[PDB]
């Protein structure tokens, strides 16, 4: 059933933030939601044009401590901040600023050792639902951006270490999993044949319908 | 968050738990029960089946198959005694590898009846009395068929019927006995005598054998679940 | 008396004087597959009276020293008229059994076999981690016998008898449907195998569903008689025997 | 009672798998799955032809530093992914390969510290009831593999250590354990008496019936 | 608090695992569904459909 | 009552397991069940002479690193593993044993930093009740051991760490704890007043009565 064929959770990013470093942004990520940066998860939902869903968010946040001369050091446990910025919201410049205060943008404080983070969100679109493709473009005029791109504005994902200053650096490295749940999806497409190339566009290289034998006979394996 | 707190047991590993875990493959489809013959749903139903015991399980043996064999022969002393066992159907030797001896060694206590069936398998022709008996401990075995007789006994008489079954009683001051047995819990001895004689006609060979068969009766059970003292390794397979 | 008995299948019949019962898989006659227990959608054929009739089997001698035999099954009756034919031109087959195992002595001998079907009697072979040809356990209706000392012979299968070529107590064999021939008071045994299998049907060529051992527990003896051996005569008829998978017949 | 015989968790395998080494294999477990490899399941098993039953797998997993000559560091906790790879299925070539995305297979990320991963997986086979015998080729031919092995195509089973890489090597040891329930088994054998040689084969070496004594009449123990 | 014992698989993730979770985004309210054509409910809808078999699939 | 006389947890037994050490035996223990080397337990059910009851068995495994020279490391926690070995089991002779497979026998397997281990047994005795004295010999002859020692062949305990090799040794001790539930007692005795010198046997050394003061009118304290 498409539900269940959809309703597993994939890995849809991943990315380090350093506990402590001299460049301000290896201390934090900052990702547009997105679901075609990972091969796996994008063939699936693109097997349908349009797909309506609620959707199940899973973290896994792992830290290692970094390779160094010293090593000596007694860290208490790792709390991090994951906070979602609806398009338009004020976006953080660095680990201590103002915007991560979440007065009102949703935010969830984790703590290593503990069951890996999770919520429901939502069907969330401004349309009836989500696209997959979108032959089209932005401007009336038709120019300006082509394709499904220009329909994603799903905000951002912003993550930091709350306190978590150490003497020596520490890499954590946070894995994003999606599983969409009460699903519906219509107008199936064929499956995506070439290899995919880009993020944001359908991009590819011509690939071969499929493999060869040598004659129309052939149907032995030596 | 519901207010909780663990108590001793939290986050240990018993072997024998009972607990409810996810499954990995979730709404996996199984394939479709099959009617397959002789399903089994307790270990006591093969227990309570016939196995050879090699009774003649004797020191100079040559041959293998010659433990199946109890040997009987014409012109025997009168009252001599053909064999004598003592009854530890998981420890001593005659029993421990038999299919009730096996499943015994699986656990730690045992209790019930048992089933000798002896089968003659001499000619047509040949004839015999014997006097099987089963004595409860003491501190002496029997030693002569007047002292045998004196237990729980039957008297086998040869005929179209070949096979004799002597039933070993549950007699026992405790309600189980140990698999590994010792001499607070033991059980005696089981031996057999000439009742008469093998006579035979003209014609006929001079010896012939006896066979043994055990089984448990229906009010037989075990209990403690343990390893096997008979299997194991030095080194991973491969 | 209970003692005569009389069998039929296709064009042949089978009686006997002295018997035993007759003895009946798990108390499981054999049957045709019903429809929900099948996978292969071809309309099967079910020959009937041109497969399921009674084959007799090259004899065999039981002498004083004999020690066992074995015949695995289909195998011993792929060159068996229609039975065979209908074997090598199918994918897949299925079939019961009636095996009727003939012996006949006289009030003066004496001597007790073991007919048994062994369902899945995978074997080892007599140098462990050699492996051996199909060779070393089958070939038509030929009979294959065990021995007394444990098998050198690394192109042939382990054949010391009390281990019954699979490494278990060959006393305790009696789990399987078997029937005993004791001189003394029978003459034949009837054993009927209904079909047993983790799958509903299977190619006949490649797996053998069972095999019938016939093993000397007491040794055949007699006094000045002028009658030396013993003949063993094995006689059997397929059950209900359907094929799917039609195509060219295979070579062997 | 059969359920019962068979209802007991068994160690069914056990591997060792790094954290940081210069063999791309020593950082992750490969198990092509069985229960032929650990002699105790394997005779309890083995005892019936055909078993049918639902399976109960639970996972012990401990970690332990290697030794040397400098050992201090301060490594947060680790956590491990378990994926399960049907057969046909794209097979991790190292740990840090595409396919441990999991968008399909099924997967278990399990923290250390925590109760043991468990989960339950459905009866399985292609068949109506699994073979623990197979007295057959693979080929029509009579050729090709012979016994048991040839039926056994269940898959893998694949495990690493998340983003776990630390500054001196950690090593941990996995062990799988397998429980039978819902059980159902049918035409029973005599049990193994010859150790086994082999994984994948009934091989043996002829061992005597049983152990001997004096005469037969020695009944005493001294 | 109320006795509690942790039994194995306790804070595993497990791929195809089926738990609830708490939401991130409390009380979004999502967009109206809409009626689009072509709703697929199982893979095996698709399979029953016929697609073209390159059966002249030849070296040449 | 004698449910809640007996009731409580008791420390029938503690023992001390090394994580690495020359010596085979130091890494392991290997105890044989019995109620009579903690003098506490022992005077209470021996208060009674026959007794009846389920048995509530709680462990308490503690670790502290042994002293050195060099006590830099960071080991990962440590899991435990108890195994019950019913009489004519195979036994473990080392750590590392095939005997720990535990394809029957119940074992717990038990991380640090969690709710202590804990599980029942039923009344497991051959008898209809558990002797606490036995006046008698195992012999029919009179011979043999004398004394309730004859009457104990409840099994082993064996526990080990998983596969806790750490660079700088750590000693595990384990503390056994037993709450009988569901009792009951027969045939009552007078309490021991002679104080305990072995584990298997009655035996003691005269102790007096009671204690002496001057006369027999004597009622002040000073």
């Amino acid at each position: 059933t498409v539900e269940n064929f959809l309703g597993r959770s994939a890995c849809v990013y991943m990315e380090e933030y350093k506990t402590t470093d001299n460049d301000v942004n290896k201390k934090f990520v900052a990702w547009p939601i997105n679901t075609k940066q990972m091969v796996q998860m994008r063939r699936k939902l693109e097997m349908f044009t349009y797909l309506r869903f609620d959707m199940e968010v899973t973290f896994v946040i792992t830290s290692r401590q970094d390779p160094g001369t010293t090593l000596a050091q007694d860290m208490p446990v790792l709390t991090h901040q994951i906070m979602y910025v609806p398009p338009g919201g004020p976006i953080p410049a660095k680990v201590d600023d103002y915007a991560w205060q979440t007065s009102t943008n949703p935010s969830i404080f984790w703590t290593e050792g503990n069951a890996p983070a999770r919520m429901s969100i939502p069907f969330i679109s401004i349309g009836n639902a989500y696209s997959n493709f979108y032959d089209g473009w932005s401007n009336f005029d038709q120019r300006g951006s082509y394709g499904y791109n220009t329909l994603n504005n799903l905000g951002h994902i912003y993550v930091r270490h709350v306190s978590g200053s150490s003497p020596h650096p520490i890499t954590s490295t946070i894995r994003v999993y999606f599983k969409p749940k009460h699903t519906r999806a219509w107008v199936p497409r064929p499956p995506r044949l070439c290899q995919y190339k880009k993020a944001f566009s359908v991009d590819f290289t011509p690939t071969p319908i499929t493999d060869t034998r040598k004659d129309i006979n052939t149907v032995t394996t030596v | 968050g519901l207010p909780t707190m663990n108590t001793p047991g939290s986050t240990q590993f018993l072997t024998s738990d009972d607990f409810q875990s996810p499954c990995a493959l979730p709404q996996f489809d199984v394939t479709p029960s099959m009617n397959i013959p002789g399903e089994v749903k307790n270990l006591m139903e093969i227990a309570e089946v016939d196995s050879v015991v090699p009774v003649n399980n004797v020191q100079d043996t040559t041959d293998q198959m010659e433990m199946f064999r109890i040997p009987v022969t014409i012109n025997a002393p009168l009252q001599q005694q053909v064999f004598g066992l003592r009854l530890q159907p998981g420890l001593d030797s005659v029993f421990k590898h038999t299919l009730l001896g096996e499943i015994l060694n699986y656990y730690a206590h045992w209790s019930g009846s048992m089933k000798l069936t002896f089968v003659f398998c001499g000619s047509a022709m040949a004839t015999g009395k014997f006097l099987i008996a089963y004595s409860p401990p003491g501190a002496n075995p029997p030693k002569t068929r007047k002292d045998a007789m004196l237990g729980t006994h039957i008297i086998w008489d040869i005929g179209l019927q070949s096979s004799c079954v002597l039933c070993v009683p549950w007699i026992s001051q405790t309600h189980y006995r140990l698999v590994q047995q010792d001499e607070y819990t033991s059980a005696g001895y089981v031996t057999c005598w000439y009742q008469t004689g093998m006579i035979v006609p003209p014609g006929t060979p001079n010896s012939s054998s006896i066979m043994c068969f055990a089984s448990a009766c229906n009010d037989f059970s075990v209990r403690m679940l343990r390893d096997t003292p008979f299997i194991s390794q030095d080194n991973k397979l491969q | 008396s209970d003692r005569v008995r009389s069998i039929t299948l296709g064009n042949s019949t089978i009686t006997t004087q002295e018997c035993a019962n007759v003895v009946v898989g798990y108390g499981r006659w054999p049957t045709y597959l019903r429809d929900d227990e099948a996978t292969a959608e071809d309309q099967p054929t079910q020959p009937d009276v041109a497969t399921c009739r009674f084959y007799t089997l090259d004899s065999i001698k039981w002498e004083k020293g004999s020690v066992g035999w074995w015949w695995k099954f289909p195998e011993a009756l792929s060159d068996m008229g229609l039975f065979g034919q209908n074997m090598q031109y199918h994918y897949l087959g299925r079939a019961g059994y009636t095996i009727h195992v003939q012996c006949n002595a006289s009030k003066f001998h004496q001597g007790c076999l073991l007919v048994v079907c062994v369902p899945e009697a995978e074997m080892g072979g007599a140098v462990v981690g050699q492996a051996f040809s199909a060779t070393a356990m089958a070939n038509g209706d030929k009979a294959y016998e065990f021995t007394s000392a444990t098998q050198s012979d690394q192109t042939k299968v382990q054949t010391a008898i009390h281990n019954a070529g699979m490494g278990v107590g060959v006393g305790n064999l009696t789990i399987y449907p078997h029937q005993w021939i004791n001189l003394r008071t029978n003459n034949s045994a009837t054993i009927v195998m209904p079909y047993i299998n983790s799958v509903p049907m299977d190619n006949m060529f490649r797996h053998y569903n069972f095999t019938l051992m016939v093993i000397p527990f007491v040794k055949l003896d007699y006094a000045d008689t002028a009658s030396t051996y013993v003949p063993i005569t094995v006689t059997v008829a397929p059950m209900c025997a359907e094929y799917n998978g039609l195509r060219l017949a295979q070579a062997q």
